[PDB]
């Protein structure tokens, strides 16, 4: 669906977010996913290859709670020691590949931070009943 | 870029003829072409999208179809009203483009 | 006050190397006819990206490296399953070909006669053939009879230069550099995503090459490291030159049963007089590519710096003539009188049995073709070395470099569709 | 349905210029706009765009000399150009991108429904 | 788990929607699931492409934000160019067979219209915080 | 991640119940998913086989109305048949290996029970509009 | 004389061991698929079969 994709990441990180599903619409399939053993072998290997990779990154939000929905609130603050900008200068004047730079350090500490998901559970059951 | 050429410069044509004229791109533009007319004093108006799609407010008579590096437009039979320079622009590849347009005179 | 906020479906990317894959074009054993691709066609996919300066490299391109790598594997798997000749590395009795021969033919001909195997395991039959002097040795022999196997190649398996296509799995994206006159590195400011790239012939050939794209506005000459005279220099004409060959001596072949269901196919006698293979070159045109070429070396070897033209020196055909493979036949031509001149009849040569990637032989064998050849092709590029006024000559590399000129305007990324960033909001 | 546009002008080389459209009958705010300019004796050369959501294209030929805004309070668009040649003349047009035939986001069709009547800009000693 | 699957077409869509369940539970295993590459090759061949197909209509339905359940309200109008008939008229004279044939000229506009989630996501975060 | 898995074994449900995402996050990728068709092609199969099984799961937990989440209320009542503890005592004195065999006998009909999440959706559907 | 196919094509003798009964094999649908069964009776082979 080359409608429109990657075009998105020319302007601001505020602006990207408007159009998310546009590439979310175009990563499970392939030109072999439209359409001797010997060499086509390679067609199925990158069939499953490339479900593994979505399912990998479904899992991960399933298990952050975070599953559905583009945009997913966290509850979990943000770190002063991450970055050190107005949160509107990040949203209007940096580009989505400037920000992921920016933070690529703290990328496993904030996923970790994440698993606070699951404290939230235990106390939704408690006073759920 | 695309270029885009036009022919003939202009077409010589008489009432209840039914004529043609054709656009080229020097690479493919898949079906990334559109047609427009132009009478002199007046604005744009587009008629044809997408080699062969209709448009509401266009008369039924205009038709055109092609792909790749040869496009055609025709009227199935001439209207004195028809009397414009057409042209051909293509949306495939960024900076988009257009033809130099051929004139129709009618007689 | 700031909180966590994961983001998906975010236009990021990263580079990686994966594999792409090939897409075919609809409209038939012409090889990659049986290891089709499945028929693509409208798939005009491409988005213009504004800013997002990136950069690329062609010679540090993975996708040159799968052409090379899947070329040769359906070479082989194409021409695996034939006949196996090892009936026909067998001694040679040979004798001249005594027919009307021109002088720029004699000695190219031999008469040759052997103990074949027949169908009927009990008895031989007596079979000649004519060859050509390159593929046999006087101890005779067929030249590669003492080093490896030698097949034949499958009568109705046609290599044909079928344009391939390439596109992205899932997950990735190609990105086209648009800038002109890009010299095949660094940034480029106008970059377009798609989805597949456009056809690509997988003509193989030495020093010119041949049938591929044109220049957009001059002629362009790139490589690696410009002043290592170690290195291949790359010459992309702006203005195509055609080449004219052609394959003289009206012949046909013989069909000879060697066993139960293997057949052999022998070269025939010419009818009307012999001649030698050669090409046709326009003078007019190829002047004035040498003369647009040395205005760009100048750039950067000096306006005052003369330029010279010099031969193919080297030890061997693979080296110094250039191969063409027209007809199914295989041609070897002789280009000292276009590399000549300081700032067009070639004779040319043919044989039978191919090493292609030199490795241990493989042999197809190229069956003997009937009549005559006529082929015109279009004369795209360059390959130079220098040696260092400077001179330069037709350079060398392997097929890698016949796919790299075509493939430096793409890259492929990896996408990652999945990070966070602060806002506002909290659970 | 209309672009309603401002009257001509003449300046000189070196000057700068604002043109604007209106939109009659409609919301700019639901479409991507663009401008083209018509010199004489040419066709019409697209000179620049905006989306939906504020991202804008440019032309290499005008790039860092023309930019392109939207007020969609009052349903205006502009062109601003600036250090303006004698070969700039041209009758400027804007006009209201066609509809795509499947959702891009804030990607443009590049081909239009509606044009205006023409703005000519003479540039000239 | 042939103990109920397709006997629901014979009835109306009214009907039919009350057993959605039924062929959902039968969409992920074929005999080769619950069990000399020559010929056993296919059957592996079958499994992965059977994931796929699952996979695309789950991802279509994440994108639209209605990725859970059997039936999605999704805010989007009806049009009245795509059908003539009472609503009560559908439900209890057709069934699914039937009403697929009749709009299925406007799959794709009904489906572009659904990318409408995203924008409600975008107003959501504004006025959630 | 074996920073820790499934050493919650050792202790009871309760315990237990508090790191279910610490197994959730090893269950996708395999050694050969971190990293001459012979031999290789059981790589292949192994990575389809992996993802078959992880969405079977997931999709049974859709069916249910469980899609997300960690731990989900049902509204199905427990029945007395199926156990004979205090509710304190399986989640204070149990382990899950040792409560998996115990009720092992009712896997089917509990899950059987689960279909009435169908019921559910078409109730509320009418009283939703 | 001369067995008739030598002149012709490769011959090979069929293992000892492997033995071609019709052995009766029953077919299944993948997943996503579902197999009709026309249960008209004295159906002629071809249109609509009102009992499947
Ligand atoms: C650069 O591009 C040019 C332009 O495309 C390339 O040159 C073209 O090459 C093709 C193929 O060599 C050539 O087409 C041939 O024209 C002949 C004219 O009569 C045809 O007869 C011939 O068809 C036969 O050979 C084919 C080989 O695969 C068979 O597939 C085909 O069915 C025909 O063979 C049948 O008939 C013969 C009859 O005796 C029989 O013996 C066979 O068994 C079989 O039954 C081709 O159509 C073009 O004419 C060429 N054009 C030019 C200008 O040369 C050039 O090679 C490219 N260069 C590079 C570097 O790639
Ligand atoms: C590719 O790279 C180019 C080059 O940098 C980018 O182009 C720039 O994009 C930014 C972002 O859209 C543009 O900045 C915007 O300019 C608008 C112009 O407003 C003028 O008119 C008003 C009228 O009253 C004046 O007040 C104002 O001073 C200007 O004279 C602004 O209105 C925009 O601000 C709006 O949003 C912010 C968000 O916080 C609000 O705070 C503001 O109040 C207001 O609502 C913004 O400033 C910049 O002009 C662009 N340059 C050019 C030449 O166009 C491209 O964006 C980038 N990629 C893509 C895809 O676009
Ligand atoms: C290659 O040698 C063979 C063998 O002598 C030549 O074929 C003979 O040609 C004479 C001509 O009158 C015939 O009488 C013989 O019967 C032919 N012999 C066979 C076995 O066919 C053949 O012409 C020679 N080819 C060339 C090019 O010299
Ligand atoms: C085929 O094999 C025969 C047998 O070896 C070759 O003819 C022999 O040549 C030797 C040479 O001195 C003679 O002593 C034998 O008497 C010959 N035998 C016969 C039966 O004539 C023959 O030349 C071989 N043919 C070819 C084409 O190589
Ligand atoms: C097969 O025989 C040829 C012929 O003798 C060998 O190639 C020759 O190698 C010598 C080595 O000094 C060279 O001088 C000759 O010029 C070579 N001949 C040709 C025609 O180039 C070849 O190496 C042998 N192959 C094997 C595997 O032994
Ligand atoms: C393409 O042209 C650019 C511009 O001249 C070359 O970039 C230079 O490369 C040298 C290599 O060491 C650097 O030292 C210079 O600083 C580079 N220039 C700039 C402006 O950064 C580039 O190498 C050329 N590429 C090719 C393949 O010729
Ligand atoms: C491009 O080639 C030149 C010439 O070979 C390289 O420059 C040489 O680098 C070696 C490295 O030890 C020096 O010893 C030579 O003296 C250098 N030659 C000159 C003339 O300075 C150059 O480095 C190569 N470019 C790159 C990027 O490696
Ligand atoms: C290159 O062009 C020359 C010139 O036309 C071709 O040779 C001519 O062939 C005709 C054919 O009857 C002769 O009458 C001429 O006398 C030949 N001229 C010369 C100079 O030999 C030549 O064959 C062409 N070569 C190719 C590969 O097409
Ligand atoms: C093409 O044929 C010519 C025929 O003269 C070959 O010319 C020789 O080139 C070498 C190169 O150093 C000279 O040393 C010889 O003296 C040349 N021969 C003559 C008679 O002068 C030429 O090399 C051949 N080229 C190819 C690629 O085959
Ligand atoms: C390369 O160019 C030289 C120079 O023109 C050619 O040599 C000349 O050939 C003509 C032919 O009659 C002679 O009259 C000249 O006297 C030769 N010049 C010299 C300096 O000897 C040479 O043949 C060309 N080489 C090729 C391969 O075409
Ligand atoms: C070399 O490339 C040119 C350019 O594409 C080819 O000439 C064109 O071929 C197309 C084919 O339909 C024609 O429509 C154009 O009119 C041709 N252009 C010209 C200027 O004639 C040319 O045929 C190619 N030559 C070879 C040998 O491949
Ligand atoms: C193998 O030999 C047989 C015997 O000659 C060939 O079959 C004969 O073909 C002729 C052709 O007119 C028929 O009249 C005979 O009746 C055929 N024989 C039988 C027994 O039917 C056969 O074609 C040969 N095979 C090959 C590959 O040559
Ligand atoms: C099975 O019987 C039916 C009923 O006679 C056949 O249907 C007829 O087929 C012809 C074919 O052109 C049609 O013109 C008739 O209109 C059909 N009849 C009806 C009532 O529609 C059917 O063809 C038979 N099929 C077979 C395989 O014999
Ligand atoms: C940030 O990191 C510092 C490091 O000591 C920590 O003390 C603080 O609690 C962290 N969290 C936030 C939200 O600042
Ligand atoms: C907010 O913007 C002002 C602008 O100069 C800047 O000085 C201040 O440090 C910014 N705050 C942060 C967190 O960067
Ligand atoms: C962490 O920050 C340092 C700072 O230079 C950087 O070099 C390193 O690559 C960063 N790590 C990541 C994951 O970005
Ligand atoms: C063919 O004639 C040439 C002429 O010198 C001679 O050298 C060669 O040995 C002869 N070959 C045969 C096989 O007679
Ligand atoms: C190749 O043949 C064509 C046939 O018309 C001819 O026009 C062309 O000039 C020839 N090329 C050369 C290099 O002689
Ligand atoms: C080569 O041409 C350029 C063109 O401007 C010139 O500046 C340069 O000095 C010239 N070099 C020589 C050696 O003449
Ligand atoms: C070769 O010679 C035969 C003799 O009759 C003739 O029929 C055939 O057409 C010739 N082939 C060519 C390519 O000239
Ligand atoms: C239905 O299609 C018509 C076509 O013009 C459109 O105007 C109208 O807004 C659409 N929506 C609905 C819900 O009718
Ligand atoms: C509702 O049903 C009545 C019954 O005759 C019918 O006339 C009317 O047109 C129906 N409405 C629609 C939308 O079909
Ligand atoms: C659209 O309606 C026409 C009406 O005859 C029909 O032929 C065509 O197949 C329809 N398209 C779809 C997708 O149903
Ligand atoms: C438990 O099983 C008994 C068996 O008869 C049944 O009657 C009862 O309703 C079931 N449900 C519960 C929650 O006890
Ligand atoms: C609750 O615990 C007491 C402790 O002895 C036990 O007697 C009683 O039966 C328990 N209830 C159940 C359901 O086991
Ligand atoms: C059901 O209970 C009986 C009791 O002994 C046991 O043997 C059998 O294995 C049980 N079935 C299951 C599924 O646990």
């Amino acid at each position: 669906v080359f409608l429109g994709f990657l075009g998105a990441a020319g302007s601001t990180m505020g602006a990207a977010s408007m159009t998310l599903t546009v590439q979310a619409r175009n990563l499970l399939s392939g030109i072999v996913q439209q359409q001797l053993t010997v060499w086509g072998i390679k067609q199925l290997q990158a069939r499953v290859l490339a479900v593994e990779r979505y399912l990998r990154d479904q899992q991960l939000l399933g298990i952050w709670g975070c599953s559905g929905k583009l945009i997913c609130c966290t509850n979990v603050p943000w770190n002063s020691s991450w970055s050190n900008r107005n949160l509107s200068e990040i949203w209007d004047n940096m580009t989505w590949l400037q920000w992921d730079k920016e933070i690529s350090n703290y990328t496993q500490i904030i996923y970790g931070l994440l698993e606070e998901s699951q404290n939230q559970q235990e106390k939704n059951e408690q006073d759920l009943l | 870029d695309v270029v885009m050429t036009q022919s003939p410069g202009f077409r010589s044509v008489t009432l209840k003829e039914k004529v043609s004229i054709t656009c080229q791109a020097s690479q493919t533009i898949g079906t990334n072409l559109h047609w427009y007319q132009q009478k002199p004093g007046q604005s744009p108006k587009l008629l044809i999208k997408y080699s062969s799609q209709s448009i509401s407010g266009v008369p039924s008579r205009f038709s055109g179809s092609g792909s790749g590096t040869d496009f055609t437009l025709t009227i199935n039979s001439l209207e004195a009203d028809d009397a414009a320079t057409y042209y051909c622009q293509q949306t495939n590849s960024f900076p988009c483009t257009f033809g130099p347009g051929t004139k129709v005179e009618i007689k | 006050n700031l909180w966590v906020t994961v983001y998906y479906g975010v236009p990021v990317w990263k580079d990686a190397e994966t594999t792409l894959f090939c897409a075919s074009d609809a409209k038939k054993h012409n090889v990659w006819a049986t290891h089709a691709c499945v028929p693509t066609d409208p798939n005009p996919q491409e988005i213009h990206l504004e800013n997002v300066t990136e950069e690329f490299n062609m010679w540090k391109n993975n996708m040159v490296e799968q052409m090379h790598t899947d070329i040769i594997s359906l070479w082989d798997q194409s021409l695996k399953p034939c006949v196996k000749l090892t009936p026909l590395c067998v001694t040679l009795q040979c004798t001249n070909v005594t027919n009307n021969i021109t002088d720029d033919m004699r000695g190219e001909l031999k008469n040759c006669s052997f103990n074949m195997t027949t169908e009927l395991r009990d008895k031989k039959q007596k079979v000649y053939s004519l060859f050509y002097r390159l593929d046999v040795v006087q101890i005779y022999r067929l030249i590669n009879c003492n080093t490896s196997a030698i097949t034949q190649a499958c009568p109705k398996v046609s290599f044909e230069p079928i344009p391939i296509h390439y596109c992205a799995p899932a997950g990735f994206a190609i990105l086209k550099c648009k800038d002109k006159k890009f010299n095949g590195t660094g940034p480029c400011p106008s970059v377009s995503t798609v989805q597949c790239t456009h056809g690509i012939k997988p003509v193989v050939s030495t020093q010119l090459l041949l049938n591929g794209s044109l220049a957009e506005e001059e002629v362009m000459i790139r490589s690696e490291n410009i002043t290592n005279n170690a290195k291949n220099i790359l010459v992309q004409f702006n203005t195509p030159v055609q080449i004219n060959c052609t394959r003289p001596n009206n012949n046909t072949r013989k069909s000879i049963r060697i066993g139960p269901g293997q057949w052999f196919y022998a070269t025939g006698d010419i009818i009307g007089d012999i001649r030698q293979a050669h090409c046709n070159v326009s003078k007019a045109t190829w002047n004035e590519t040498l003369g647009k070429v040395v205005k760009q070396l100048r750039k950067h070897f000096g306006n005052n710096t003369i330029i010279r033209f010099a031969n193919s020196s080297g030890g061997d055909l693979e080296v110094t003539t250039h191969s063409f493979n027209c007809g199914g036949e295989f041609f070897y031509c002789n280009t000292s009188g276009l590399f000549n001149s300081t700032w067009i009849t070639l004779p040319c040569r043919i044989k039978q049995i191919i090493n292609m990637w030199q490795r241990i032989g493989q042999a197809m064998y190229a069956p003997p073709i009937q009549g005559v050849i006529r082929c015109v092709s279009n004369i795209t590029g360059l390959i130079l070395t220098r040696d260092g006024t400077e001179t330069f000559r037709p350079g060398g590399g392997d097929m890698r470099d016949n796919w790299r000129s075509e493939l430096y305007k793409y890259k492929v990324v990896k996408i990652e569709p999945l990070g966070v960033a602060p806002t506002r909001c909290k659970r | 349905v209309q672009l309603v546009q401002s009257g001509g002008a003449l300046v000189q080389p070196g000057a700068s210029l604002r043109l604007s459209c209106a939109a009659s009958e409609f919301s700019f705010s639901t479409h991507d706009m663009h401008w083209v300019r018509q010199a004489p004796g040419k066709g019409l050369e697209w000179v620049s765009g905006i989306n939906i959501h504020g991202g804008t294209y440019y032309p290499d030929s005008v790039k860092g000399r023309f930019t392109i805004s939207r007020d969609s309070a009052k349903n205006s668009l502009y062109l601003q150009m600036s250090s303006l040649r004698d070969g700039d003349t041209a009758v400027y047009f804007c006009a209201r991108g066609g509809k795509p035939i499947y959702y891009s986001g804030g990607y443009p069709s590049w081909y239009f429904d509606l044009w205006g009547p023409g703005t000519p800009i003479t540039i000239s000693s």
